[PDB]
């Protein structure tokens, strides 16, 4: 849809991968603020609002927080504390008509600037002249809508740019959109650092004989500590004390070493 | 490379008759509204006339009095404006300017704002005692 | 018209407090549970008025909803605060085709319901009327489950299926816990103990103060008078914050349970963290007196601060 009436769509209740979206050669213009490109997957958001439209090459710079312009003031206003960012790419191939007027229009006249994230459907005549226009279209009563005229021969500043703005909202509720956080391979029979569905720990993962219930995820034994996980048992690898048996420096120098409560098949060796 | 030019500014005592020619070159638009905007020294940018190329509908100010006739020369891509009974205050340098048409709701609108795309070197008209 | 009926729920309405597996252990957890042996409101549906009772009920801290059915008369629930499209509402239906969970601003009518038409020529039942909402403009949460078909006819006899549900709403999460049970009573509440397994945790994040019930009627003169509800019963109780001592087994199931605030013996069992209490005397809690009607005392002298000397001074 045109910039004067931008189409807004909601993304929620799904996992979003921004890494593929950000590492794309198609998207020429990618400036993001209030968000981290490095941690976008880590960040979670309740709602995503995507506003899509088409503008000129010069007007892309106008669409930015704290930036004012003809398009920004009367068509699309961005809040100062805006969270999210904008994506722009060239689409001169789509507007391949040699020459003529297009249905794309922008509100070049308006009584006053827009409030942030405000849409103006009405296209009534702008009474520019102080004389009462009396609802007559003509001089001093110019039509607010103005066409674009996207010609293929036009310069780089006049080429059509397909601009989509994503705004991320965290309401008074848990987020519904999170990053892929793709899982890595599973390693057992050796004590490793594990993070299963937010349950963090370190230890050996071992094949399990205990049978859980279909809805059950974690597993706790007496004293409320994790002993199994979904099914693998978590057993922390051999830790203990080490003591040094010496006959006394007065009589000798060599010593023996006892690793207490350690099956030393792992680490003149006696069990 | 769409070019516009104005010619024919004339000097004479009050009440004369003059012809202004608006010649364009390399126009890439099938439909275009053409306007005349005056500017002498001390005199700002205010519209006098603007015309739609699809049919020839004409918008004009409270100072036309009928002596401003603008013909759409289709063959020579020109606006032929002729004014008789010269007005000593309408003295000014004149720019003839081209804007794209508007296709909204299946109908054509021709809007000519204070800024109208590209302008052209003006022609000064002086008429005084 | 007939006054609402009550029932004494017996060791019924216990759900799994948390997702963690536990085997051959006793866990004392303080959650929004249903008190043992408590009055639950009973609502009928009998042809015999016709006892069409789907009123609005508060949603304070959770709802236990039992349903003894033989014809799937119970259909679903509607949740909200104003129920007038002024505030977002919620809808759950076990429709004859799908399972529907909407969260949107709906203009609920005075008597929302569903109705299945019956044709006398052929032994077939199909959904006919569904009068719950009218409009839906601004909202986000939407879900329709996989299509499936059930009986849709009304069998003759006594209740045979027990559908138990628990609805909770905390931290922006609406949790529904469900359980199915085969029962062979006529008009009562089934005995025995069976834990309620979770069903889903929907991330809605709205204010739900009131709720209703959806029932299926039968038709075969006037639309507002020509309806038969069909036999069914549903029990409604309210959850309170209580501490329960749950005994698991070798598997992960909650085999048994006690509540720490039923009688002295149950409180003692909660303190000892065991179902068996040995002979003896045990400290359990502290008896105290809660004071009321706080009184404040000050000197009685106004002291005659002279406001008047300024407000009325004759000549100003
Ligand atoms: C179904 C619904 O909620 N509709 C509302 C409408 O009543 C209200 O007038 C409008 C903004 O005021 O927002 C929308
Ligand atoms: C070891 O102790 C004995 C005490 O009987 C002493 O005589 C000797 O010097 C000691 N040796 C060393 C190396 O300290
Ligand atoms: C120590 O480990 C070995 C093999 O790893 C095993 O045969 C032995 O039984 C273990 N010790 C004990 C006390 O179980
Ligand atoms: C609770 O149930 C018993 C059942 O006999 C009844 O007598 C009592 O009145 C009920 N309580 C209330 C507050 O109605
Ligand atoms: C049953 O009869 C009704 C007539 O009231 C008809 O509309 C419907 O299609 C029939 N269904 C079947 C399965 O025969
Ligand atoms: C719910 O009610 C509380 C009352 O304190 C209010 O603060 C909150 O904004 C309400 N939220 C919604 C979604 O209605
Ligand atoms: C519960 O445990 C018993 C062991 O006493 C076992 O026989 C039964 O199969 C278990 N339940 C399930 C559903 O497996
Ligand atoms: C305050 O109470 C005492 C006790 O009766 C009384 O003697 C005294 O007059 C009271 N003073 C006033 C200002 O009412
Ligand atoms: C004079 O003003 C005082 C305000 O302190 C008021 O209480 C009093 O009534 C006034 N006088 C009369 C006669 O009302």
């Amino acid at each position: 849809a045109s910039v004067y009436a931008w189409n807004r769509k909601r993304i929620s209740n799904c996992v979003a991968d921004y890494s593929v979206l950000y590492n794309s050669a198609s998207f020429s213009t990618f400036k993001c603020y209030g968000v981290s490109p490095t941690k976008l997957n880590d960040l979670c958001f309740t709602n995503v609002y995507a506003d899509s439209f088409v503008i000129r090459g010069d007007e892309v710079r106008q669409i930015a927080p704290g930036q004012t312009g003809k398009i920004a003031d009367y068509n699309y206003k961005l809040p100062d504390d805006f969270t999210g960012c904008v994506i722009a790419w060239n689409s001169n191939n789509l507007d391949s008509k040699v020459g003529g007027n297009y249905n794309y229009l922008y509100r070049l006249f308006r009584k006053s600037n827009l409030k942030p994230f405000e849409r103006d459907i009405s296209t009534e005549i702008y009474q520019a002249g102080s004389t009462p226009c009396n609802g007559v279209e003509g001089f001093n009563c110019y039509f607010p809508l103005q066409s674009y005229g996207f010609q293929p021969t036009n310069g780089v500043g006049y080429q059509p740019y397909r601009v989509v703005v994503l705004s991320f909202e965290l309401l008074h509720a848990p987020a519904t959109v999170c990053g892929p956080k793709k899982s890595t391979n599973l390693v057992k029979n050796k004590c490793v650092n594990f993070n299963f569905n937010g349950l963090t720990g370190t230890g050996v993962l071992t094949e399990s004989n205990k049978k859980f219930l279909p809805f059950q995820q974690f597993g706790r034994d007496i004293a409320d500590t994790t002993d199994a996980v979904r099914i693998l048992d978590i057993t922390p690898c051999s830790f203990g004390g080490v003591s040094v048996i010496t006959p006394g420096t007065n009589t000798s120098n060599q010593v023996a070493v006892l690793y207490q409560d350690v099956n030393c098949t792992e680490v003149n060796v006696f069990q | 490379q769409v070019q516009l030019v104005e010619t024919g500014g004339g000097f004479v005592q009050p009440g004369g008759s003059l012809r202004l020619s608006c010649a364009a070159s390399g126009v890439t638009l099938d439909y275009y509204a053409i306007g005349w905007f005056r500017q002498a020294p001390g005199k700002e940018r205010e519209g006098v006339s603007c015309i739609g190329s699809s049919d020839g509908r004409t918008y004009y100010s409270d100072s036309v009095k009928g002596r401003f006739t603008i013909s759409r020369d289709n063959a020579k891509n020109t606006v032929y404006l002729q004014m008789n009974s010269l007005k000593p205050e309408d003295t000014a340098v004149y720019y003839c300017a081209l804007t794209v048409g508007t296709y909204y709701s299946g109908n054509y609108h021709y809007t000519c704002s204070d800024d109208m795309d590209y302008w052209g070197k003006g022609t000064q008209v002086t008429v005084s005692s | 018209q007939l006054p609402p009926a009550y029932t004494n729920s017996f060791t019924r309405g216990v759900y799994y407090p948390d997702k963690v597996f536990r085997s051959s252990v006793l866990h004392s957890t303080q959650d929004l549970f249903l008190p043992f042996f408590s009055n639950v409101t009973w609502f009928h549906a009998i042809h015999v008025t016709k006892r069409f009772d789907n009123p609005v009920l508060p949603f304070n801290d959770g709802v236990y909803f039992a349903s003894t059915e033989k014809s799937n008369i119970i259909r679903g629930w509607i949740f909200g605060t104003t129920l007038d499209s002024k505030t977002q509402s919620l809808l759950i239906v076990n429709n004859a085709t799908n399972v529907v969970i909407k969260v949107c601003e709906f203009q609920f009518c005075n008597d929302p319901f569903l109705g299945v038409y019956y044709h006398k020529n052929n032994k077939s039942w199909m959904e006919s009327e569904f009068r719950v909402y009218s409009s839906a403009n601004n909202c986000t949460f939407e879900y329709v489950s996989q299509p499936f078909l059930m009986d849709l006819e009304g069998k003759q006899g006594n209740f045979k299926n027990l559908r138990e549900f628990v609805f909770k709403n905390i931290d922006g999460y609406f949790k529904i816990y469900s359980k199915h049970t085969p029962i062979n009573l006529v008009r009562d509440l089934p005995q025995g103990f069976s834990a309620l397994e979770p069903l889903v945790d929907l991330p809605i994040g709205i204010n739900i103060t009131r709720f209703q019930t959806l029932l299926a009627l039968h038709r075969s003169g006037d639309s507002s008078s020509g309806w038969t509800a069909g036999a069914a019963a549903y029990y409604v109780g309210y959850l309170q914050p209580r501490t329960f001592l749950l005994k698991y087994n070798e598997n992960g199931t909650i085999t048994d349970a006690v509540d720490c605030a039923l009688d002295p013996l149950s409180e003692t069992k909660c303190t000892l963290k065991s179902f068996t209490v040995e002979k003896g005397i045990y400290q359990t809690s502290n008896f105290r007196v809660q004071p009321t009607e706080s009184i404040v005392r000050f000197p009685n002298i106004t002291n005659l601060c002279p406001f008047g000397e300024v407000f009325n001074a004759t000549r100003f």
